[PDB]
């Protein structure tokens, strides 16, 4: 599909980014579709070179996403432990298994949702090989306690909840640790 | 989404 | 499918774009062909860019969609209400299932579709079988707001296998006006 | 197929376009081939933009198309309308089923057709999504009327006609009332 | 198919071509392969473009295509006739089916062939649409026409003519009607 | 897959071409793989733009390719009689089919191999013709296939067609005595 | 898909690359997906570049891979050994067969990994042609080289490793020898 | 894939190069993955255009291949023997089949490999259109004929050599003739 | 499509 | 295709 | 295919 | 991934 | 492939 | 790869 053009500001004299690009340029990442290890290739990248730009100003990373390769995931998720900027997760459509655990991974207190949103955790059913039994545990075992840091529930309530094969709601997945805002529009008042 | 993000 | 280019004036010299991108200058988005998750994050792009060139100015969403994805249309959905801007949408050709509930969503008055075009707010016919529910209740509750029917009345309506014509839709909610042509006075 | 690439003199200087590039400049929107949604917007784009730079200069629309899809027809033909031009309408090879009432809604008088193309106005035997017998119908319906507005002929010579699975040689099409004059070479006066 | 970019000295410095691109400057319109709906649209758009430059200087339209759609074929053919340029014709290869009604549709005395190019008029077996009988022979009968028109023959000889399952040589060609000249080397 | 870039320098430089185009500058067409009406169409197009920027300037051809489409080949041939430039065929790799048709269509003199090319005048029995062709249709070509050979080869017709019967490849030096090229090069002459 | 453009402003008037090729200007070398012998030729030219800017300036290298072609692997490995500049290894997502060798093969005390990377060197049941027994012994010979030069374990120890089906965490990787720290955030000092 | 971008910086120093065309400036040819007449054009293209520049500054190729099309792989091998520049060759990964005989036909002294690659002068049980069995064999000869003019070994060495389905580490690649050092890191 | 979008 | 379109 | 086209 | 690498 | 083509 | 080559 096309991308399309748009031209900027500027002090140089006009610039035109493709769409996407531009959003890079307010320091915005977008987290699309499946995860696999393209797409963490990318999003590290991305954030690394926003980190290089201002190790200080917030990073926003946008989530509509059904999941994708753990191993993926895992190490976008790591990389957001290891920059040092804030990073807001703003939830989009929707964001489940690898998806969910991401947004629940932003800087406290700025982990957003839209209203309409839908966020899993349950976790399908994948993998770049195959693969034994004691590594798929360990594998889970690793989201287990990664749920339980950044929701601060315990282990056994997070893996109870993965045990159930649903969707929340925003605001039912802001009660559990993964959201801390929904907002309909922009706040203040 | 500004505001808050950016 | 080679989409070409066009030359505009601008405030210095001259400026080239593809007729897509000309058209977002304009601030019109297109909407057209299945919705997901794709098309889905190149809409929100295209929305967020133009409030940010103007809080104010009016977004005008082209529609010709048979759907998609309920979530990728739902992504726009929510990023529709959060934008402060004004957003006129303009059915050409169709609206249907997501595609509907899109036009639907433009702020009142500003709503409008041509002639011909076909509306249907039925659903076509992997997830649990719950959630299905509650993503149609979902459903459900978009459409009663903007159309201002009740929640029973949609219910009824969205179970008839069956397309609307423009002023159908209007009577029931979905839009505004019918254009054929621009208005006198 | 790469598209040739043709550069003018004028300018001022000297640009370089594509050739369909080159003939849009000029207010030519081409209609070749099956017209889906994607054709569909293209032309109504290169339709809104032509009518932007002059909503009094006329549009030439060069059809050679075998039909296609019901809905995306329409949506041309309704642009057609609704913008303010002339709309000068040349039927290159055939104009079949949509193609054809594209062709017939030029502006009365500037419908045009070469000497050897084929008209046909029968309705093959899609749609965008698989649909119900009553819907059919009500887009067969309107596909009546336009082609009875633009023809000055009646419902009831329009479903007849449209039942016959024929083409018409453009002097037949003329006569029935399709198109206005067919041109072997430009003409004196 | 890697198209190669040659440079050439035009007002006023030097600007780059794609080779095909380069070849439209000449004039020339490269019909190679079967025709169909998008070939007849660049072929057509190329004439017409063409024309709008000079509607006096002649156009060279070089052909080796076994044949392809019968609508768009005549598409081209009509666009040959509508514009006023002379039209040279130059048959490289083979020219077939639709081929070689556009190679004898060239203005005359100014269509031309290779000494080993092959030239068929008789049809292959068309059509973007599957079509029904009595529309098939409605062609093959503008077909006719179009044949006993610029060959000077009668309908009877080119339809028992069509009929026969072979290429002839350009020589035949020529004496057929279809050709004036087939040239090996460049003329005196 | 991935084609270079090469940087030349001239009166207006810098300057920067693909390796082929950069090639096509010096006045050599690559006519590589299987001939079709593609490759017939770009050569010749190729053939022609270099008459036109010098009519007397030699072109190298370049062949390496394991033959094509029978009416593609003769295009291809057709043009270099028609073109008055000498031109140097130069086979590297193979010639075979109507490869080594165009081989032998150089310039007689300018015609080379490299020592360890393959050369074969044997027709297959992949695509030979664009659509399905009579057999009476079939053997006009290759006697029109016939005819060339044995004028470039200076062979009778009754030596060529014997020749074409067998299902070989030459060496060539083979191809050298027959009539089909020139001279064989390991390097570069004096 | 689609690669975001950044612009750097150091700084004549402002230059603009692909984000990758950017990360290449900051000397990092992306190992990303499946080793074949079209990423070891992109690895390779990308090691010889760097290495001809700067002799000295270390190299760094992201791994997350599954593993690969080994003659590819190999391929690299040796580069990596032949170049003189010292390369830091950092394994992000995981690092298994060829690729856990390559994370092995940097610098010493330059080897990292973040804290939920997951390390096999565990081959699988990855060459070009169809091979002989003898050799397929040959090239794991190879490896059980290899990897006892860059942990300075023994081949026993190495050899009785890799029969085991099994990931690694990073820090039982570093008591192994493959890597030398694990980091969850940069360190201090 | 997305191939990197780099800008170099010596003089009027700009032009993104992309990284392979970059390594070509440094007078060096890849010869990745199977030879075929593609590969075999564009390796020629690159030899034939350093040696343009200069028929005396070194070319080095670099080689990592399976093999590939034996008249594809003989005509690398006559272009090396044709320009009158010295030949590096280098093998990383392997060198197998025509891929051997590549990396053992650069100028003597400057045939290397690293430490871990593999080199197969074993030819697989390949060909553009069948062949003949006599043809088989006469290719198969010129093999020989190669390999043992640059090894400076026996044809009965080299026959029996090629008949073992095996690969040579590259100290044994090099007591055979095949290249003539071996290097862990540059020498000095 | 103006008036009155845009 | 001009006269006349356009 | 000059001369005489063009 | 700076400091350390770069 | 010079000298003598070209 | 240099030194030697180049």
């Amino acid at each position: 599909s096309l991308i399309p053009i748009v031209v900027e500001q500027t002090g140089r004299g006009e610039r035109a980014y493709d769409i996407y690009s531009r959003l890079l340029r307010e320091r915005i990442v977008c987290v699309m579709g499946p995860i696999d290890d393209s797409v963490a290739s990318l999003v590290i990248a991305q954030l690394l070179f926003l980190q290089s730009e201002s190790n200080k100003k917030p990073i926003h990373m946008y989530i509509n996403s059904p999941g994708g390769v753990v191993t993926a995931g895992l190490a976008i998720y790591d990389t957001m432990q290891y920059i040092l900027n804030p990073i807001c997760t703003w939830c989009v459509g929707q964001a489940a298994s690898m998806g969910s655990l991401l947004l629940a991974a932003g800087t406290p207190g700025m982990r957003h949702s839209l209203p309409n949103s839908r966020i899993m955790i349950h976790q399908p059913s994948a993998t770049d090989i195959a693969i034994q039994a004691e590594e798929i545990m360990k594998l889970k075992k690793q989201l287990y306690n990664i749920y339980a840091k950044h929701t601060k529930q315990s282990l056994q309530v997070i893996e109870s909840a993965m045990e159930r094969d649903r969707y929340m709601s925003p605001m039912e997945a802001q009660e559990f640790g993964i959201l801390d805002k929904v907002l309909v529009h922009p706040p203040q008042d | 989404f500004t505001p808050x993000a950016p």
